[PDB]
């Protein structure tokens, strides 16, 4: 119902055997670049957000991408999402903590996020008038697809690529990112390439 | 007891 | 704002110099498969709809596609569109005439069309609850029609921007280029690019 | 002397 053609190279990335844990750690969550309320585990494979009231808490991947095709799986349990679970990318300067529950990722000019609970897209957005994407229940696993040749961020679920959610990203250096509100949530990142 | 977001 | 990745092969098709007129005629409008109110011209390169009141009138291409990638440009002057100008594909059995002004292409189970005036998609649809595509944009004189029979999709590009599938689930069918028109003396050009 | 659709 919503499928779109994939960017060149993505099929091959998805067909390859899963990456070893070492490769996953290298592009995984950065313990040196996350909310003080987040603990990065297993060398970057996942993080756990501590239970902290009235806080939204984000993490960036260790590596920022400015060219080529980049794709990673996010695994984010359904029962650990709460009011605001947002998946996307961030510049190195996006804020990773705020003192209330919100879609922190995508609330400023430094970040772009898909709210996986409500389906809305956030960039420089507090929520009102946020477009729906695709224009669907998001399962535990989603694929994040950052094409820095064309300057797009989009997503796939259940084998179906949904096309760009955000365009016009050319020239930036962008990091894997989420923002989370749920006490003791655990969010996994599995980088596939390139 | 925890709040709406398990905090 | 609306661009999507293209199916494998489309870029190459679009990069190639335009096909010879013979190739265009072979995949162009079929004089043996069009409304009685339509005259096909130049061996299929374009057609002219005669002025006929309270009539909608369609044409199919000469060739039906069931596998591979197929793309063609439609050139349809803005001032010759009128109330209902629809571009898409049809089976060999879709009706090509009706006795009133309508979105004939897309009004049944045998055809799938984009209304290039209103931006709505029609399949088995009399008009209401027809979705907007892209999910309005001005459709210029030229648009690209993209039929990917490997993935079973019909989609469109305008101005160098591919907009992704409009219709999905088309695998197994044999589908012909098609339009439906209402405008007296409109001229609709088709330029098949490949494959 | 034509209609809305030039017919």
């Amino acid at each position: 119902l919503y499928f779109q053609s994939m960017p060149e190279g993505l099929e091959e990335l998805l067909s390859a055997p899963p990456p070893d844990l070492g490769a996953q750690r290298r592009h995984g969550w950065n313990p040196k670049d996350c909310s003080e309320n987040i603990e990065v585990k297993e060398g970057g494979l996942y993080f756990e957000r501590r239970p902290v009231a009235q806080s939204t808490d984000g993490a960036r991947g260790k590596r920022g991408y400015s060219r080529g095709l980049h794709a990673w799986e996010i695994s984010w349990p359904l029962e650990q999402r709460g009011t605001h679970a947002v998946v996307g990318v961030a510049t190195a300067l996006a804020p990773l903590q705020t003192d209330h529950y919100a879609a922190l990722l995508g609330s400023n000019s430094e970040s772009w996020g898909w709210d996986i609970g409500r389906g809305k897209l956030y960039h420089q957005s507090k929520g009102p008038g946020a477009p729906q994407y695709p224009a669907l229940e998001v399962p535990e696993r989603l694929l994040v697809v950052l094409d820095m040749e064309e300057g797009t961020l989009g997503y796939a679920i259940g084998g179906t690529y949904l096309g760009p959610a955000f365009r016009g990203l050319k020239g930036r250096t962008l990091y894997p990112a989420v923002s989370a509100v749920w006490g003791q949530c655990q969010v996994r990142i599995r980088y596939l390439g390139e | 007891g925890v709040d709406i977001n398990n905090n």
